[PDB]
């Protein structure tokens, strides 16, 4: 359902079963009661449902937002376009949040199943979302509780004159 | 109601309102300069009215 490019799971690699033992194993005979006693009745109610969904097949659709002249290009009392950049920059900065959010998801269930070897199979996660937080950081932080678009500018300008300074030096 | 309703409200009360503080800066300048020059309708304070000033021949002559 979801885009696996934008949550990669890596193909599964199950062993086969190989026993060695004459005595059978109770987690297969215990799995096939669980299926028979659970699945089965389970998979039925869902069909069931599903059957009644079909029937009363509706759709919702995504709301897209076009774009918006940002807070640079607008005036110093022009409230009305103020306002304008203000919603497309908190927009923004909700996707920008969701963004890191993905990776972290990422990053965590990469973690978890790695295993013990997690430390070496996760490393372009990891890479992935410190570029991810440093990018998020250097946009937004430190702008405060009464955040903005005019304070991320902010920050934007003094950024560009420090780098401006450095590349001078 | 739809988002876009609560939207063009906001962008019309802010136009509102931020047309209000114009005019009332606006008027905090015009009040100032019209008490300090007097050149305005306000702040006119009276002056003698020279209709009352009269103008037929006196008694001497020289006024």
């Amino acid at each position: 359902s979801w885009d696996k490019d934008v949550y990669p799971e890596p193909p599964r690699r199950t062993p086969a079963p190989a026993p060695q033992t004459s005595l059978p194993n109770p987690v297969t005979y215990l799995t096939k009661i669980f299926d028979l006693l659970v699945d089965r009745p389970v998979t039925l109610a869902r069909e069931f449902i599903e059957q009644q969904h079909a029937k009363n097949r509706y759709y919702y659709y995504h709301r897209e937002f076009r774009r918006v002249p940002d807070i640079t290009e607008c005036e110093e009392k022009d409230i009305l376009c103020m306002f304008e950049a203000e919603m497309q920059w908190r927009r923004d900065y909700k996707v920008d949040q969701e963004i890191v959010n993905i990776i972290q998801e990422r990053l965590k269930a990469c973690q978890q199943r790695e295993g013990e070897s997690y430390r070496q199979n996760c490393a372009k996660e990891l890479e992935q979302f410190t570029q991810v937080s440093k990018a998020f950081q250097d946009r937004y932080s430190d702008l405060g509780a009464h955040y903005s678009a005019r304070k991320c500018l902010a920050k934007q300008k003094q950024r560009m004159l420090a780098e401006r300074k450095a590349a001078k030096e | 109601d739809g988002p876009e309703k609560n939207y063009e409200k906001t962008m019309a009360i802010l136009q509102i309102e931020a047309e209000k503080a114009e005019l009332r800066l606006k008027e905090l300048e015009v009040r100032r300069l019209m008490r300090a020059r007097g050149d305005g309708p306000w702040y006119q304070y009276p002056t003698i009215d020279k209709a009352l000033i009269d103008h037929s021949p006196k008694t001497t002559p020289d006024n």
